[PDB]
């Protein structure tokens, strides 16, 4: 199957040219809506956190594939180990508000707090990377303030995607590279 | 839609569960994906 | 009397990757528009048929004719973690699944000038020998061969040939050999064609499938 | 695209392009491709109180020399550029009068050199492009592009839609698009290849929408 | 048996905002009639589009003819901050909304003797220049002159053009300028006007919104 | 009706829940609002 | 208000046995189609039905004619314990459930020379009396005689005769003698037929079941 | 199907549930065990 290369018009042969048989696929789980549903650890590290998505590790399964698109929206869900009140405050708030319990506050009840926040920026989408680096103030879902923040993690919810960006793995040393896969006791 | 497979509905109204979505005025790497040539291009012999 | 429940233990615990949906607070909130935002994608997959990414031979994508004759232009590992896939978005992708099953797609664009000629076969050696160095010795697996001319490019289809149904993206210590053979591209002759560049890509198939995510990584 | 006569030992494929009063002609034509999508989104958003206006005349060709490639640069050497850049004329004076405003692009990049150079160039248009790694230069071909490879053609063409978080822009401070060239394969010179290729870009603004008149001194 | 039930951790904590109801304990009790009781609202905006409360400018309401001639009579920010605002029932109420998206409306009403004659001039700068403090050079935005007469007032809105589809009732301390631009309103002649006061109010629009309630204050 | 987001409805009756009106015999600045004048009052060249 | 629950004491507590299913959390896996691969089995007892395993006589599976003339051959005790059972899968299956009812039978394949001829009986001596050493002593039980043939084996059902319906698989301490009586083979006359072997086995009968799973047994 | 015995379905979708299998194209023992002669192969008298 020649091509006119330079053309880059998508080509896709199969097995059937030499005389294989393509078969089914179920591409479920490389799903972008699925895949990203699903909590990560962000590091916090006051007691105080604006939250954003791109605070998720860079070669975590969940950030990594965030930064292979350029553009993104979702709405959150967070899971905090906290003690005692978690305020929760929408994107374009003046700090000064995390501290006010009129806000979204939720009690202690341990381990942790679980929330459904919903998308608060003022953009249609907002990005990952930007020309215009260091990101704007205003892509945030907004910040959390508790007495105390042990842990913290966000899930996006009803993610959507555009225009993909790279994403690479680890450059092995030799040939391939090979690691200890999970496998059964020796005995 | 995404890793969500509880059967019943939320008992929460959808208004309180997510944000709305406007619209004003099915899509594209998956339309492109599928335009992608497969043939041959040549003349084919046996 | 109200209704008598069971509160069942080992039930309930948090887990990082649960189907369902936590209880909401700040309500009645409205997104702005984004009807038609160009360029949006659905699955990775997608992406991953549509645009087919380079392979790597020591810091660069293509392969250098190295001289007239018989020479084996490239050889390699077929796992998604070879060091030639590297630089490959299918294999930055990959590396979030443990199985996968499919065809996967080899793309030969010759950039030389118009006054070199060349011919070149690829073929796909399953393991249970040693890749050979020689076509003669090759052209008894699936191969293919072909020359220059018009068209700049020419894809081909690594086929799924496993005892079983799925296979690992991931490698493992005790493999020595790469567990679903290797794939060989020689150069049978040219003229005029030494030095010439014949940049390699690679891309999805169209029954290519990734099952099983898994984050293992640093953090 | 294509031509006829019948076969020949030259060129052929011809295509002409044409934006406002403005016409580019090409006997080495591979086509060209489209962006993220085939029409931009709503022009008239809330975002503009549909004070908006749109504006034909921008809409032609201009052109801005890129680089010279060489043998010496091999793999991997990038050109890259944010457009607009220094506007001028029409359209360059949209961007001093209005305070927002909005436009996708019409590309052609032209490297000609002539039919018995080797090497390859690729040209493509990045959303939001901020410094790759040497590695993701590999996965480039995630962008809209297209090769240049003097035994096929002389021409890439590129047409893509304005995008962004934002409906409209301040150019003055935030162009989404970033057009680059980058070896692939380092330029070959053989007996009669051409010594170096000069390459150059023909431009047109595509679909420019303004709104926010702004004050003015002159 | 009875019903197993799993009780999901973090599910259930208090929260200040949540959509349910608590139990109750004291009812059967039933609430005088207050069927037709003047004056009800049912939504803030509503109060905020038909009663426009005033602007301020050092301590009044009015601005005042200078001397006859080209002179810019006041010059502001576009934020519900603004110094101007401020005493404005709108500022007062968007302090508890990050958000807004809208129409905002002005209104000049001249206050002078029946022999005081004056023409104005009205107009938005959006941000990207300096606001102009002469008509010529405002001349060019959106704007709208008007004469005095038999009718006091003149009512006119200030567009929403901004980038996103919403902004920020709040101000941040990185804004230098105005984010929203200004509108400078400037008076264009006059004879036997000198002294003579141009009172001026704002109301919201029919398009203007306020969203995302928030709760910044002291206590 | 306020912030409220049940889609099931109170366990316990409505007499219970709250407190129950009386009537004895929509409204006003919602009214007020939309009886605003929005032409002109001039006459309009162009 | 929301929905009032009893959260019932002395219900949810673990249990290693319950008929409840725990939650998920990685969904959407597809399994390698298994269609049709042989030798599946649906019930133990279907096995047990359809192959019958091997008896044991001190380290062997047959019984060796020890001389011409009325010998007992073999006698055993009816329980799923006996040391004759112990390598049979009917006994080794049996060890997990305490109590069975049912028909057990027996199979008698005589290995002897074409020049080899003998006649046997078989008998079921229910328990009250001491099982007989000789045919007519046991001729008044349920037997049953047969001579050698063209015929290698021979079947005989083991009829259950118990005071309740049910019996145990178990063996208790207190149980001087089988509680289910014993069979005992003998051996009528032969004639050149010293030496040779009747191997047997033992297979499920139609009617035998087994019930209420237990697991006793070290770890 | 095995030691199950809940009568209502349940709360999550059989698709997180389990695994779903595929197809590609009763059992054996049990057909087997059927398949047993358990006649007389004699001639019966009385």
């Amino acid at each position: 199957t020649t091509t006119t290369g330079e053309s880059a018009d998508p080509v896709t042969t199969t097995v059937e040219n030499y005389g294989g048989e393509t078969q089914v696929q179920r591409r479920h789980h490389t799903d972008v809506a699925f895949v990203l549903d699903r909590f990560v650890k962000v590091t916090v590290s006051d007691n105080q956190h604006t939250l954003d998505v791109m605070q998720a590790h860079k070669d975590n399964i969940v950030g990594a594939l965030l930064r292979a698109a350029t553009y993104y929206f979702s709405d959150l869900e967070i899971a905090v180990t906290h003690t005692g009140k978690l305020t929760w405050v929408p994107n374009g708030a003046p700090v000064s508000a995390l501290n006010n319990t009129t806000n979204p506050t939720a009690y202690h009840k341990g381990p942790v707090t679980r929330l459904a926040l919903p998308y608060t920026a003022p953009h249609r989408v907002l990005a990952t990377a930007y020309t215009g680096a260091h990101l704007p103030t205003s892509f945030n879902f907004g910040a959390v303030k508790a007495e105390t923040i042990t842990e913290l993690l966000v899930r996006m919810k009803r993610a959507e995607l555009y225009c993909p960006r790279p994403i690479l793995p680890i450059q092995p040393t030799g040939d391939r590279h090979k690691q200890p896969l999970v496998a059964p006791a020796k005995q | 839609s995404g890793n969500t497979g509880s059967i019943i509905n939320n008992y929460y109204m959808q208004q309180y569960q997510n944000s709305m979505d406007t619209q004003l005025g099915n899509d594209w790497f998956s339309k492109l994906a599928s335009s992608a040539f497969s043939g041959l291009f040549g003349a084919l012999l046996a | 009397g109200i209704f008598p429940v069971a509160c069942s233990d080992g039930y309930g615990n948090m887990v990082t990757t649960d189907p369902k949906t936590a209880d909401p607070a700040y309500g009645k909130v409205y997104n702005p528009p984004r009807t038609a935002l160009p360029g949006r994608f659905t699955n990775y997959l997608d992406v991953a048929e549509a645009c087919p990414t380079f392979l790597m031979f020591e810091n660069v994508p293509y392969v250098s004719t190295r001289t007239d004759g018989q020479r084996l232009l490239a050889k390699f590992d077929v796992s998604l973690a070879a060091k030639h896939m590297s630089n490959t978005y299918l294999a930055g992708l990959a590396q979030y699944y443990t199985q996968y099953t499919g065809t996967i797609n080899l793309h030969f664009m010759f950039t030389g000038p118009t006054d070199a000629k060349a011919r070149y076969m690829v073929a796909y050696v399953p393991p249970g020998m040693d890749a050979p160095d020689n076509p003669e010795e090759a052209a008894h697996c699936i191969h293919a061969e072909w020359d220059t001319g018009l068209n700049s490019k020419f894809t081909f289809s690594i086929p799924y040939i496993s005892a079983a149904d799925y296979t690992y993206t991931a490698s493992h210590e005790a493999e020595t050999t790469c567990v679903q053979g290797w794939v060989c591209v020689y150069q049978i002759t040219h003229g005029k064609a030494d030095a010439d560049a014949l940049v390699v890509s690679a891309s999805a198939g169209k029954d290519f499938e990734l099952r099983l995510p898994v984050d293992a990584r640093q953090q | 695209d294509k031509k006829t006569e019948e076969t020949t030992l030259l060129e052929d494929r011809i295509l002409t392009t044409r934006n406002g009063h403005t016409t580019s002609t090409t006997q080495s034509s591979v086509g060209v491709t489209f962006g993220y999508a085939t029409a931009e989104d709503s022009t008239s958003g809330p975002n503009t109180s549909a004070l908006e206006t749109r504006v034909h005349q921008a809409e032609r060709f201009f052109k801005m020399a890129l680089f010279d490639w060489v043998p010496s640069q091999n793999f991997g050497h990038m050109h890259k550029v944010v457009l607009p850049h220094e506007p001028k004329g029409v359209y360059g004076g949209l961007v001093k009068s209005y305070a927002y405003m909005r436009n996708g692009w019409d590309v052609e990049v032209t490297a000609v050199g002539n039919q018995f150079n080797g090497g390859c160039l690729l040209v493509a248009l990045v959303p939001e492009m901020g410094d790759i790694s040497d590695r993701e230069k590999y996965q480039l071909t995630l962008y809209p592009h297209q090769f240049i490879n003097p035994r096929t053609n002389m021409t890439a063409h590129i047409t893509v839609p304005y995008v962004g978080v934002n409906r409209y822009d301040q150019y003055k401070q935030h162009r989404p698009w970033t057009l680059v060239v980058m070896v692939v394969a380092p330029l070959t010179t053989n007996t009669a290849g051409a010594q170096q290729i000069k390459v150059y870009a023909n431009i047109a603004p595509t679909n420019v929408h303004v709104a926010g008149e702004l004050p003015s001194k002159e």
